[PDB]
């Protein structure tokens, strides 16, 4: 209830994701099929956040992706889907 | 028992609904990028031999909503961005060596669907190309900044949100601010308080506003800086050169008016459009614009405007000191109403017509040599006064190309009529005095057209004389006595209140305007004209003619025999009298009961049978009739003064649109509810309903593939095939047909026929589109090659997927999910393909890419 | 509340910690503490607090006044504690506040910039980046006029660092406001006779606008090259270093287009090559360098041929920044249209070939890689023959980075064009030189296997005359006492293995795969990866049924490996597993391959993504192998014995059997033991039903109905969790089976999966809502919208709360669609209801 | 979901509801060229006269509230 999704106007930025969240879906955490590739807006990918995870935040290693049940339901097509807690600043760890 | 189709376009839709001129190919040549519908196409114009040629053709899957070129600087070849039905923009550039539409840029932005809010409908570009502009019909907006990179390869940055709430958008285009921050003009009305207030005083107190969007690019965001409410509701807008050569500000096109407006302190110049000497057109109605083309040059500028009346005007705005004082407008030649222009350099016109051919026209004399006047804002006028206008032939242009378009196709039969072996395609279509009845061949499609007055609504054929009986009705139209009254009136108020006017009016008179040409008169509300004619197929003849009242309208046709009478014929025609469209209102209607002579050449009045509503379906029954009026089925016998019902049903939903009888099972079609099955109890004369459908649809054609199977087509481009259930007895009720196929065309379909267009061969489901295409549905012999080109849609949807961003699957599952359909036009892009992925996807099938080449060529071998 | 303070906040927030009342506090004192407590708020604050405190600060920034605001945020802008996120929030609290002040700034406007321009020269890219924004921001808050009349003194400023810095800024303020604003002034400044260092600052203002702007800059290239091209003939030297510097970076930013601009900047370069010497000299042919892409085919062989004396003769120059001016230059000229191949050959090559090609050129790393991309792209357009024979026999130096040099200069050349421009000489120096690098590496290097790979690769069926030499070395270094060495050897075989089976030596193959079998018990990992991977490529081209040694006695010998930790040797020996079980199946029992299945159903819960991916394919590949009885029943009883996790990979066990292996096999016995009342076992069934649908997608267009009834049961409430995953099932069934008319099967589920939705607990009612959004998109939304309507409008608020939640759902999914299902909603007596439009008929 | 323009609650009222639809309807139209192209079939107008009779009744296609 403190997580949400940004939800901003994604832009060219390119999802990226960590070794622990690499073949899990944005949107529903699924593993099965990775269909489209994830956008998110300029100002989640900018500074500190530049290849950071898009599910927990760590270092990236391969693209995020969609999966094919939300693309096929165009939940590829809703807001930048980078998880942001509400209950921490920019600077908590 | 399994139904599995194969889907195939025979004839493209040859409609445009938007053009584009450029240098795309990146020579000094002009080519023409057009939008057919769901078909985007290349044409190159031979400036030596003054004809079009087509050079790409290209199935986008997809709804185009708006088209637009565009230039980097310094640039050599014009890109081209397209607006679609997707959540997505697409930027595109075509490599000539390839002869394809390569896909540059492709960003995602919403979800898909003509949506109200999803930016799409509405394209502007700045004119340096440095910045583009998508943006739906309300609210939202977007904004994409263009560049190059070191390799001179065009790239996109991310969107720059303009939206704002509770807000209409009537028309976008770029400013010319020069090498100013990009800026884009909007037409817009806001919505808020008109829906506030109870009284309706809001509604009318709400005026349409000229915002301007301004790009700071060293801020880099979008910000509304200016918006100027206008007195005249405007319906799109004109951008003038601007920066080096003219001024920036726009014109905006209204309803009798043209205003250049500009931000700053220029003063808003409107000028009123001219009208026309003596216009046969209903003095309430207005006049507006429908299209605008710009040509520029080192020297001047010019734009060209053509009205609802198809009359183009040239406009010359004269600048002193950085300021517009005049705008002048002079008459140009007239031609048919066209949805877009193209002011080609190396000296030629294109029209692309909005319904049926499009021309070529070369140009000859700009028109500023000839003594014909000309208009400015500045001379006096007052205010109910105008300028008036009379049309002349073609003078300043010359027709060096006709290119044949089949749209609108409002209706076909397949037949053999000449004796020949391979039938022909009988095509009623056109719009207008534009309107024809052509015979197609095959041996690509061979036309030949026969012009009709207005337009055509249906024909039937007579079985012994093999001769057509078409309707022609309009709306909005005057017949033959009324144009003549007309006339006559005018020129009788036209003495009154010198008298070289007796002359004048005398030569009014005499003269005749071509209506093809210069239009039809169009008058009134609910004015209709309605014309019965018969006519050969093998020559363009007319054997009869029959004109209808002023207020009579002809929506339903049939030739049949009477048990009641002999072997001699009969010709039923069902007319409604005081049709209003919207809100809906009719007096009644008439069946005109002729007998038709003379082996199928002249029609013998009989009598004219009074009816409640419009007779809109009218079907032979088995020497007797069958005739829907409004939400009755009735069965009719011939009478000596009257048709009279024998038996009536009242229990139909709303509207009878189309009926079809197999033995005693009848198929009435309603106008959104789909398909109600009745059964006529010959003992006890009843007609029993004994069926219907569990889905809404909006039937436009049927066609009856056997006792139990019915195919139809949607007004939204669908097509249905709905099967009732085996085990179904005629007097038990409340039996509801399973939907055993559904597929989405993206074209409208207005005729379902089954037929083999090739002697031998096999059996298939030809439909027509009212944008001008026409298909074949073939069935699958062997479910092994059901599984194969099963398999090569999967493949072609992810390996070669829609040029417009738009899911092939999503895309032809519109408003009902697929099912039992293979798209062959999709599948034929196989050879389009790179040759790696041919190969691939050949390996993957387990056999050679010119095996799947031959496998498919098969198909289009057996239709 | 009040957020947390960090020690260094105290400095800058010591006042907010005291407790006292507004009406004590002076009117000015309010203000400042106003603006702490919102600026705490933003720094260190939740997202709330800091959009809060963003949209008060913004809508009282006029109220409040520069004066106290920027008095308080420079301070902040300076401490050496300043985290980069505290840095972005206060750049951007800078530019909403300052597009509030247009002219309110214009007093603080120096007070600013000694506090930022400090930043544009920071090593930091976003801290360039924020710099640029904040003063971008001011010159638009602030006029055009007075920034000019703020920074124009600082022009001819005794220390050139801050001149640079006065240039950069205005270079920022020129891309804020615009090139054209800044033009008379910069016309101005560039012929000022006041001042040599005035006219180098406004060159040094041109030369930075480029770089800044790059290809935005073709409109104004002309006015700019115009402004500037006095400094080429100008009496001080300094000025003609940077006016040729600001020409150099003008070409950089206006490739490829706009020769015609720089029309009169031609002679006086190539006069000044002549005449100029050191620095100076350098400047203008890097300026030519970059100018020469630019120009016609015809004109360009000219003025290479012109300038391509003095070129050759600084070839030999003892500046190494004019060594790698010259390299850059000839790069330039020898990649454009118009500079012919031979003469490049003839005049070019010869001297660039003696004085570059030395070894003290090996030793630092911007020349290596300068001097390699050089003579790659020499090669594209001379010829790779022409490149390589020059350096081939240097391949066999005793300076070990020189042969790496080359090594890496003739693996990309041969990389990029191949091997059908080499005679036979020339690969015998080739194979020779390459046998030597191998041989004799002091240091494991990457680029000698690349290389050796690449030209072995690219000569092809060529190189069977020289394959028993290069194995005898590979098997020589496979006994060593370093691992690397042996890791090289395996990863050359495994990259070689396919030419080698083009060469028919299967011979050779076989004794390479027969020494791989012994290695296996290795002991350093990555080793053991290398070697495996080496062992599954020879098994890959020599067939299963000629390999040795043959499957039936390597898959044992793999079948312990899989409970190695390594990543490497897991991935490695589970691809090597799976492809024996792919194609060479046959020679291996039932029995082994169960327990292999065994000890490979945990490797299902991997970390990395790669292991999980070939343990599913090595899985599928041996379910297709056995049939699905056997494991299908023991993944049914690990199911029941275990509990949450590690059931999970007994799942995806069971949906990988499924794929393999038709559904027609697993799913009887799976739904057979939903049979028992076990509760927690049902549980098991519907995941294991859940994950089987979503798993096979389109595989479950035939096996709908067959489940039907087991879901209607669990539908009912059985649990309620029970409820929760059977709605799950169906929404993974509505996604897989769409578009293959099912809408039968699917319609009627859809009444027992509705009642449902009256549900107040989360998890289930999102698990309803995601069922039937599947379930909307493989039936259409006509039947939802029919569904909905029965109870869009209804007396019970709850009703019309719950079926709005649903109509919404459908709306956004299918907006467009609806078009074509809305009901006839008649007019009343106020209002016109009826869509009159749809209604016409032709 | 309240943001898209369409979407309702258990407060939407007739209007309201019915306001949205002929909304939609009318894009719809406009973005689909088969449609348009058969209501300017109908009545015998341009196809410019129908998009800008169509947004004409977007004020207030349904009537006053
Ligand atoms: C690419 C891909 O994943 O494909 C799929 C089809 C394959 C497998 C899959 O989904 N398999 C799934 C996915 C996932 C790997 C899942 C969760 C396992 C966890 C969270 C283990 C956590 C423990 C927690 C602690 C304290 C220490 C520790 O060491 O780990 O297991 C499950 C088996
Ligand atoms: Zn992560
Ligand atoms: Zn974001
Ligand atoms: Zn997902």
């Amino acid at each position: 209830p403190d997580l949400i999704f940004c939800r901003k106007q994604a832009g060219v930025a390119i999802g990226r994701l960590c070794e622990k969240c690499d073949g899990k879906c944005v949107i529903c955490d699924s593993y099965v099929r990775p269909c489209t590739l994830v956008r998110i807006c300029d100002e989640c990918n900018y500074g500190s956040y530049q290849g950071r995870c898009v599910i927990c935040g760590g270092p990236g290693v391969s693209d995020a992706y969609y999966c094919k049940e939300c693309t096929i339901q165009e939940k590829d097509r809703d807001g930048c889907p980078k998880i942001v807690n509400l209950g921490s600043s920019k600077t908590d760890l | 028992r399994h139904m599995f189709l194969y889907n195939l376009t025979l004839q493209r839709a040859t409609g445009i609904s938007f053009a584009i001129h450029g240098n795309f190919s990146g020579t000094k040549q002009q080519e023409i990028v057009v939008s057919r519908g769901k078909i985007l196409e290349l044409l190159r114009p031979d400036p030596n031999t003054g004809k079009v040629h087509t050079l790409l053709t290209v199935e986008v899957f997809g709804v185009i909503r708006s088209l637009m070129a565009f230039r980097l600087t310094g640039g050599t070849k014009d890109y081209i961005v397209v607006g679609s039905d997707s959540g997505r923009i697409v930027i595109l550039e075509y490599q000539p060596s390839k002869n394809m539409f390569e896909k540059i840029h492709q960003e995602t932005f919403g979800k898909s669907g003509c949506r109200r809010i999803v930016p799409g409908q509405f394209l502007a570009v700045d004119p340096k190309g440095r910045a583009v502009m998508i943006s739906a019909i309300e609210k939202q907006k977007l904004v994409y900044i263009l560049n190059r990179d070191a390799a001179a390869r065009l790239t996109i940055s991310s969107p720059l949100e303009a939206h704002k709430a509770n807000t209409l958008v009537y028309h976008v285009v770029g400013v010319d601010v020069g090498f100013e921050n990009p800026m884009f003009a909007c037409l817009e009305m806001d919505y808020e308080e008109a829906d506030n207030d109870p009284t309706g005083e809001a509604a009318a107190n709400t005026q349409q506003t000229l915002t301007f969007y301004e790009l700071d690019l060293g801020l880099n965001h979008v910000v509304r800086k200016y918006s100027e409410p206008l007195e005249e509701h405007g319906n799109f807008l004109i951008t003038v050169p601007g920066g080096s050569d003219g001024p920036s500000g726009v014109l905006i096109c209204s309803e009798n008016y043209i205003t250049y407006k500009n931000f700053g302190d220029q003063p808003d110049i409107r000028c009123p459009i001219p009208r026309r000497r003596n216009d046969l057109d209903d003095p309430e109605r207005g006049m507006i614009f429908v299209c605008s083309a710009t040509h520029k040059t080192k020297s001047m500028f010019f734009f060209l405007a053509q009205t609802e009346q198809g009359d183009i005007f040239k406009i010359t705005l004269e600048t002193d000191e950085d300021m517009v004082t005049e705008i002048r407008l002079k008459y140009f030649d007239t031609v048919p109403v066209a949805a877009a222009m193209c002011v080609l350099k190396t000296g030629f016109l294109f029209v692309a017509s909005e319904f049926g051919n499009h021309y070529l026209y070369q140009i000859a004399h700009l028109g500023d040599d000839d003594e014909e006047p000309e208009f400015s804002s500045a001379m006096p006028l007052e205010e109910g006064d105008t300028f008036f206008f009379q049309p002349r032939p073609l003078k300043n242009l010359v027709l060096v190309d006709e290119l044949d378009s089949l749209s609108p196709i409002l209706f076909c039969q397949i037949a053999d009529l000449a004796n020949e072996d391979t039938p022909q395609l009988y095509v009623a279509c056109g719009r207008g005095p534009r309107s024809s009845l052509r015979v197609l061949r095959h041996g690509v499609f061979n036309q030949v057209a026969f012009p009709l007055q207005y337009t055509p609504r249906k024909f039937v054929i007579h079985p012994e004389s093999n001769n057509l009986i078409i309707i022609e009705t309009d709306h909005n139209a005057y017949t033959e006595a009324t144009k003549a009254q007309r006339k006559q009136q005018m020129a009788e108020e036209m003495v009154e209140a010198r008298e070289l006017a007796a002359e004048m009016a005398a030569a009014f008179l005499n003269e005749n305007l071509p209506e093809s040409i210069f239009g039809a008169p169009k008058a009134g509300n609910g004015q209709w004209a309605s014309v019965i004619r018969v006519m050969n197929p093998i020559q363009g003849n007319t054997l009869d003619l029959v004109q209808l009242e002023q207020n009579e309208a002809a929506f339903s046709v049939a030739v049949c025999r009477f048990s009641n009478t002999g072997e001699d014929w009969y010709v039923l025609v069902g007319v409604a009298k005081d049709l209003i469209l919207n809100p809906r209102s009719v007096a009644g209607g008439f069946v005109y009961t002729y007998k038709l002579v003379n082996n199928g050449e002249k029609l013998e009045f009989l009598h004219k049978t009074p009816v409640e509503e419009v007779p809109a379906a009218i079907a032979p029954f088995q020497g007797r009739v069958l005739i829907g009026v409004g939400k009755l089925l009735r069965v009719y016998d011939l009478g000596k003064k009257k048709l009279l019902r024998k038996c009536e049903n009242k229990h139909i939903a709303n509207y009878i649109s189309g009926i079809q009888t197999i033995g005693h099972r009848v198929i009435v079609s309603d106008v959104q509810e789909s398909f109600i099955w009745v059964r006529y109890k010959r003992n006890e004369n009843q007609l029993i309903i004994f069926a219907d459908d569990t889905y809404p649809r909006w039937v436009t054609t049927a066609s009856l593939l056997d006792y139990d199977t019915v195919a139809g087509a949607d007004k939204f481009g669908n097509i249905c095939v709905v099967r009732l259930p085996p085990n179904t007895n005629d007097e038990v009720d409340s039996q509801k047909a399973e939907v055993i196929m559904n597929y989405h065309v993206g074209e409208t379909v207005l005729s379902l026929q089954k037929t083999t267009l090739i002697p031998g061969g096999s059996e298939s489901l030809v439909y027509t589109t009212l944008s001008g295409g026409i298909g074949i549905l073939v069935p699958f012999t062997s479910h092994e090659d059901h599984d194969f080109f099963q398999h090569v849609e999967m493949h072609l949807r992810s390996e070669h997927p829609p040029l417009c961003g738009r899911d092939h699957l999503s895309f032809r599952s519109y408003y009902f999910p697929v099912k039992n359909v293979i798209d062959g036009d999709l599948c034929e892009q196989f050879n389009s393909m790179e040759p790696n992925k041919q190969k691939n996807v050949s390996e993957e099938l387990d056999r050679t890419p010119p095996e799947v080449s031959k496998k498919l060529e098969d198909i289009r071998t057996r239709y | 509340n009040l957020p947390f303070l960090k020690p260094d906040d105290i400095q800058y927030f010591d006042k907010l910690l005291v407790d006292v009342d507004e009406s004590t506090l002076s009117p000015e004192e309010q203000k400042e503490r106003k603006i702490m407590k919102l600026l705490l708020k933003i720094k260190n604050g939740t997202p709330p607090m800091r959009k809060a405190a963003l949209r008060q600060i913004t809508d009282k920034a006029r109220e409040f006044g520069a004066g106290p605001l920027f008095n308080q945020i420079l301070p902040l802008l300076m401490s050496p504690t300043l985290e980069d996120q505290e840095r972005h929030l206060l750049v951007k609290v800078i530019d909403r506040i300052l597009y509030k002040l247009d002219d309110l700034v214009r007093p603080y406007v120096h007070k600013i910039l000694v506090v930022i321009e400090p930043l544009l020269i920071d090593e930091d890219y976003y801290a360039r980046v924020e710099g640029r924004e904040i003063i971008s921001n001011l010159a638009k808050a602030a006029g055009l006029a007075t920034m000019i009349s703020t920074m124009r003194p600082d022009i001819d400023n005794m220390d050139e660092y801050v001149r640079n810095t006065t240039a950069r800024a205005f270079a920022v303020v020129a891309s804020a406001l615009g090139i054209p604003s800044l033009l008379p002034f910069l016309k101005a400044v560039c012929k000022s006779k006041k001042s040599w260092q005035a006219r180098h600052t406004g060159i040094k203002i041109v030369q930075q606008i480029a770089i800044l702007m790059g290809c935005a800059i073709l409109p104004h290239l002309r006015s700019l090259v115009e402004i500037i091209e006095h400094g080429l003939v100008d009496e001080q030297q300094k000025v003609r270093t940077i006016s040729a510097l600001a020409i150099a970076a003008l070409a950089e930013a206006a490739t490829p287009y706009g020769i015609e601009s720089f029309d009169s900047v031609l002679k006086p370069l190539w006069k000044g090559i002549r005449q100029h010497r050191g620095k100076g000299l350098a400047a203008f042919l890097k300026a030519i360098g970059y100018l020469i892409p630019l120009m016609d085919a015809e004109y360009a062989n000219y003025y290479t041929r012109e300038v391509m004396l003095i070129l050759i003769r600084e070839f030999q120059s003892p500046d190494e920044e004019m060594k790698k001016i010259v390299l850059k230059v000839v790069k330039q000229c020898c990649g454009t249209d118009g500079v012919e191949a031979n003469y490049i050959k003839t005049e070019i090559l010869p001297p660039f070939f003696k004085h570059f090609w030395q070894h003290r050129m090996a030793l630092d790393r911007r020349n290596y890689r300068q001097l390699v991309d050089t003579t790659v792209e020499l090669a594209n357009k001379v010829g790779a023959a022409e490149i390589i024979s020059r350096i081939v026999d240097d391949l066999k130096d005793e300076a070990e980075q020189y042969r790496k040099m080359v090594m890496e200069t003739i693996e990309k050349i041969m990389g990029n064009l191949g091997a059908a421009d080499i005679d036979h000489k020339l690969e015998e120096q080739l194979i020779d030189g390459i046998l030597y690098a191998f041989q004799e590496q002091t240091t494991e290097d990457s680029v000698m296997l690349n290389g050796f790979g690449t030209v072995v690769n690219a000569l092809g069926k060529r190189v069977k005359p020289y394959l028993p030499q290069i194995c005898g070395t590979v098997l020589w270094r496979l006994n060593n006492k370093s691992a690397k060495v042996r890791q090289q050897a395996a990863d050359l075989i495994s990259r070689t293995a396919v030419v080698m089976k083009t060469c028919q030596e299967e011979k050779l193959m076989g004794h390479l795969g027969v020494v791989l079998y012994e290695y296996l018990g290795e002991e350093y990992p990555e080793v053991l990866g290398s070697i495996l991977g080496a062992l599954k490529a020879i098994v890959n081209v020599i067939g299963m049924h000629k390999m040795t040694p043959p499957i039936k006695d390597l898959l044992p010998r793999l079948t312990p490996i899989l409970k190695n930790r390594h990543e490497k040797v897991q991935e490695n020996c589970i691809d090597l597993v799976g492809r024996i079980a792919d194609r060479g199946a046959e020679y291996v029992s039932a029995r082994e391959w169960m327990r292999i299945c065994f000890e490979l159903l945990e490797l299902l819960k991997a970390h990395k993504k790669a292991i999980r991916r070939a343990t599913v394919n090595t899985f599928g590949y041996i379910a297709k192998a056995i049939g699905p009885h056997d494991v299908l029943a023991t993944l049914l009883n690990n199911l029941k014995v275990q509990e949450r996790q590690n059931r999970v990979c007994t799942t995806v066990a069971i949906a990988i059997v499924a794929e393999t292996c038709s559904p027609f096999t697993v799913l009887p016995a799976l739904m057979n033991e939903y049979r028992v009342p076990e509760l927690n076992v049902q549980n098991g069934v519907l995941k294991s039903l859940s994950f089987l649908f979503e798993y096979i997608g389109e595989m479950g267009k035939d096996y709908i109905y067959a489940v039907t009834p087991l879901l209607e049961d669990a539908l009912m409430d059985r649990d309620l969790v029970h409820r929760q995953t059977a709605s799950a099932v169906v929404q993974h069934m509505s996604l897989g089976v769409y578009g293959f008319g099912c809408e039968d099967s699917l319609n009627h589920l859809l009444n027992y999966v509705w009642p449902n939705v009256f549900e107040t607990s989360p998890h289930v009612i999102q698990a309803v809502m995601g069922a039937l959004e599947g379930l909307r998109v493989a039936i259409g939304p006509c039947r939802m919208l029919q569904y909905c309507l029965q109870g869009l409008f209804h007396p019970a608020r709850k009703v019309r709360d719950v079926y709005w939640k649903i109509y919404n759902s459908i709306y956004i999914g299918s907006q467009d669609a609806l078009i074509a299902h809305y009901p006839r909603i008649y007019n009343d007596d106020k209002n016109t209801y009826i869509r009159y439009e749809l209604d016409y008929i032709l | 979901q309240s943001k898209y323009i369409g979407t309702g609650h258990a407060d939407t009222t007739k209007w309201e509801w019915l306001v949205n639809q002929h909304r939609d309807s009318y894009c719809s139209y406009m973005g689909h060229f088969d449609l348009l192209n058969y209501f300017a079939i109908a009545e015998n107008e341009s196809k410019a006269r129908v998009r800008f009779n169509l947004m004409e009744k977007m004020l207030q296609p349904c009537g006053p509230p």
